């Protein structure tokens, strides 16, 4: 009794996965600033004096 | 009929197929069933009848 190989089948035991996603979102900013300012100037110039 | 479903010998292993075998079954293509051998017993009678 003798035994022959007629076809060789490989199954690859790989994991394949897919994902998809949807995202809506919203923001809503309030500002309050406030600022102060102090300012120095010297001229000295000749028109007429 | 009867459902064919279980490969191991305790009826508890699905018999499985693999990417390209699914594929080929999505393209069209059938699983044909072959008998190779069938197992069975006659009846004798004893001392007893």
């Amino acid at each position: 009794v003798g035994v022959g190989m007629e076809n060789l089948i490989i199954s690859t035991n790989e994991h394949a996965s897919s994902d998809q996603g949807k995202t809506v979102s919203r923001a809503t900013t309030n500002s309050k600033t406030d600022a102060n300012t102090v300012g120095v100037s010297i001229s000295a110039g000749y028109q007429n004096g | 009929p009867l459902a064919l479903n279980t490969m191991d010998q305790f009826n508890a292993r699905l018999i499985p197929i693999n990417y390209d075998q699914l594929k080929k079954l999505d393209s069209g293509k059938q699983i044909k069933l072959e008998t190779t051998q069938v197992s069975g017993n006659y009846g004798t009678k004893n001392s007893q009848g």
